[PDB]
Formats: C-alpha cells, sequence, structure tokens
C-alpha cells in the first residue's frame, strides 16, 4: 500500500505560478507512472498531466505549454509546475500512481491516490 | 448526456389503467432500443416491452400482451406505456432503459444490456393501499 | 527483428469476440516498443520484468479485464489469459479512429456463453442464446438473445465508454 501526499496548494493571482509536489512511499516508485488530476466544483475529475518510468510525459490540452510534470526518483517525488495560471485552473489537484509502464491518462487505470491540495486562482 | 425520467405511476384498483411516460434527453445514437422493465421486491426484474429505431417493431412479455402498449410521442422525446386491465401482480417499480442495437453484418438485433436506466416510477395495483 | 510495427500500426482491428491472432516467427527482440511505452495508456507485463500478437478493440472500462486471473464479460466470454501468462498487454485510446457520430456499431462483444472460455480460446458463433427455460428455435424474445452486442462508440462518450485498441504479446 503506497501512500501519496500532495503539498504546495494555495492562493495565487491570475498569471502567477505555483509548484505542487507529491511524495510517495514504496520501493517501486521509479517504475511507476505518476499522474495529476483535478476536480473543480460541479465539474467532473479531469486528467492534468502524467509521467512514466522513462520520463515520457503527456498533458491535457487545457494545460499544455503552461504546466510541466517532472519526477525525482531519488526523493520518491513528482512535481507539477503551474505557470500562467487562469481562474479556470482553480481546483483540488490530486496525484495518483499506477503500477504500469505505460502513461495512463484515465483515472480508472491508476492504482493509488493522494488526498488532494487546493489551488485557487483569483 | 443521457437522462431518462419516468412518471405516471400511482395506485389503482384491479382492472384499472395507467399511462407511464419516460422523458429522454441526450439520445444521439442512430440505432437504439428503448425498453420498459419492471422490478418488484423479491422478484426478478422482468422485461415488459421494447421498441427500436431501426424498424420500429415492438415486443411485449407474454404476461402483458394485449393489455399493455408502448409508443413514441410524435412531437417530443417521450415514450409511453399504456397499461390497461391492471392486475395485482403488475405491482412493481417500472423503469425505462436505452441502449444501442446490435449490428451483425446487414442485420440488426435486440440488445440484452442497456446503457442507461431511469429512476423508476412506482405502480401499485390494490383493492386497498 | 520482430515485425511488431505491423501489429501496432494496423489500419483495422478485430472485435474482441473475434480477436485476431498473428504468429511471429522467432525473431531478434525489438525493445523500442518498450522504450516508447509512453505512447500507450497501459503497458503491463506478466511473468517477466513462440511469439503471438493478439489484438482487438474493447471499451475503456474493460481494459483491466485483459490480465491473468480477471473476471467479467470480456475475460470470461471473449478473451481469456491463462494464470501462467508470460507476455505483455498494451492498450491505447482509439476514439479518434473507432467512434463515429450516431455510433460505430461494427465492434461487438459476446454477452452470454454457457461456460467460460479456456485461455486463448475464441468463439465466433451466433446461436440465439437461451436465457430462460424455453428453447429459442432461432427466434429472439425477452428470454432469447442474440449473443453478441455492439458497443456503439460515439466520439462524445465518456472515456470509460471510448474504444481502446489492445495488443497482447505472448512469448
Ligand atoms: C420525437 N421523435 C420524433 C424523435 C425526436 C428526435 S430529436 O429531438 O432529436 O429531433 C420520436 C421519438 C424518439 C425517441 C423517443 C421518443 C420519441
Amino acid at each position: 500500500q503506497v501512500q501519496l501526499v500532495e503539498s504546495g496548494g494555495g492562493l495565487v493571482q491570475a498569471g502567477g505560478s505555483l509548484r505542487l509536489s507529491c511524495a510517495a512511499s514504496g520501493r517501486t516508485f521509479s517504475n511507476d507512472a505518476l499522474g495529476w488530476f483535478r476536480q473543480a466544483p460541479r465539474k467532473e475529475r479531469e486528467f492534468v498531466a502524467a509521467i512514466n518510468w522513462n520520463s515520457g510525459t503527456y498533458y491535457a490540452d487545457s494545460v499544455k505549454g503552461r504546466f510541466t510534470i517532472s519526477r525525482d526518483n531519488a526523493k520518491n517525488t513528482v512535481y507539477l509546475q503551474m505557470n500562467s495560471l487562469k481562474p479556470e485552473d482553480t481546483a483540488v489537484y490530486s496525484c495518483a500512481a499506477a503500477s504500469d509502464y505505460g502513461l495512463p491518462r484515465e483515472d480508472f487505470l491508476y492504482d493509488y491516490w493522494g488526498q488532494g491540495t487546493q489551488v485557487t486562482v483569483s | 448526456q443521457v437522462q431518462l425520467v419516468e412518471s405516471g405511476g400511482g395506485l389503482v384498483q384491479p382492472g384499472g389503467s395507467l399511462r407511464l411516460s419516460c422523458a429522454a434527453s441526450g439520445i444521439t445514437l442512430d440505432y437504439y432500443a428503448i425498453g420498459w422493465f419492471r422490478q418488484a421486491p423479491g422478484k426478478e426484474r422482468e422485461g415488459v416491452s421494447r421498441i427500436r429505431s431501426s424498424d420500429g417493431s415492438t415486443n411485449y412479455a407474454d404476461s402483458v400482451k394485449g393489455r399493455f402498449t408502448m409508443s413514441r410521442d410524435n412531437a417530443k422525446n417521450t415514450v409511453y406505456l399504456q397499461m390497461n386491465s391492471l392486475k395485482p401482480e403488475d405491482t412493481a417499480v417500472y423503469y425505462c432503459a436505452y441502449g444501442p442495437l446490435t449490428k451483425y453484418g446487414s442485420s440488426w438485433y435486440w440488445p440484452y444490456e442497456y446503457d442507461y436506466w431511469g429512476q423508476g416510477t412506482q405502480v401499485t395495483v390494490s383493492s386497498t393501499s | 527483428l520482430c515485425p511488431f510495427g505491423e501489429v501496432f500500426n494496423a489500419t483495422r482491428f478485430a472485435s474482441v469476440y473475434a480477436w485476431n491472432r498473428k504468429r511471429i516467427s522467432n525473431c531478434v527482440a525489438d525493445y523500442s516498443v518498450l522504450y516508447n511505452s509512453a505512447s500507450f495508456s497501459t503497458f503491463k507485463c506478466y511473468g517477466v520484468s513462440n511469439v503471438y500478437a493478439d489484438s482487438f478493440v474493447i471499451r475503456g472500462d474493460e481494459v483491466r479485464q485483459i490480465a491473468p486471473g480477471q473476471t467479467g464479460k470480456i475475460a470470461d466470454y471473449n478473451y481469456k489469459l491463462p494464470d501462467d501468462f508470460t507476455g505483455c498487454v498494451i492498450a491505447w485510446n482509439s476514439n479518434n479512429l473507432d467512434s463515429k457520430v450516431g455510433g460505430n456499431y461494427n465492434y461487438l462483444y459476446r454477452l452470454f456463453r454457457k461456460s467460460n472460455l479456456k485461455p486463448f480460446e475464441r468463439d465466433i458463433s451466433t446461436e440465439i442464446y437461451q436465457a430462460g427455460s424455453t428453447p429459442c428455435n432461432g427466434v429472439e424474445g425477452f428470454n432469447c438473445y442474440f449473443p453478441l452486442q455492439s458497443y456503439g462508440f460515439q466520439p462524445t462518450n465518456g472515456v470509460g465508454y471510448q474504444p481502446y485498441r489492445v495488443v497482447v504479446l505472448s512469448f
């Protein structure tokens, strides 16, 4: 059972930038795919960004060019750098892990989930 | 997306009639079936009637043939179940359901599974309550 | 070098109930597919950290059934992997190719079978299935069903109901 804990949420002004991080327990981190999702009020969960064992990445169209996902296997940590934030980016952001060499972008293909961190863009 | 909402249930005496409606939104398949089903506590769910958008044919369960009629409104996305000569054993929650037909070569076949179900409307046939 | 490219890049893919099998002669292992695993939604291997490439289409919510020891309509009645499976399961979203407005009905799955498939068994028969007690005599009704059903993929479907192309490499 792998524990995932997000950090970094907060209030930012439009056009600002903010970096989320997610620390994972467990020995298999480096082979796992790690993803970020977000859930806004009244809206359904949506994929944000993901990175696999070989550091290939994939982004939702809505965040391409503005967000960057990266990983540090030595620290068991994945990061989401969020630039040029819009008010439409306000949401609870959650990290997930998948025991999978692919690059899942579907919530049902992830295996473990964090608790979420609030990002609010005024 | 798809929403199915049933109404028209109620309490009636044996031999009486009711008309159920199923208001559907979000129907975008070209080739689909709409069914009426029913479920009572302690009984298996039962198909009651069904209609399809390929040839418009309708099928009814043996238990309701000649008493129930399913139809499509011509001006809005509503289907009906006209239930005549109701019997206490017709007591149940009635549901409408929608899903794709099966294309096999140039033939079309009825599905068993339906993608979307409504919330049900209660029909109670009773000499009391 | 194994001709995996022809398997992944094929224009047409089979329905799961009629899943396609390609036999690949003994070959030099081409690891470039593994290093490009980011191109796929899922890439999992079993019994590894006689080559067959099986391929077909299912919906997103069924991708998890393509694994050893799984249960459900797909694993039980369409495509079954053995417990001692050695190989990899690769799948990707094909909504761009395999859905159409008003529904793509060409992809089918088997709903019903009198017993589960054996691993790597295929069944493409279409006898009307007897769900109740009376024989069907080739005629449909509320107790008598054509045993396959169409997915009906539409591009606007939620991702769990979108089409996924699947390749299973056994070696
Ligand atoms: C009302 N119809 C004539 C279709 C209306 C389709 S539209 O609203 O998309 O134009 C018949 C009908 C079709 C499905 C259910 C009930 C009635």
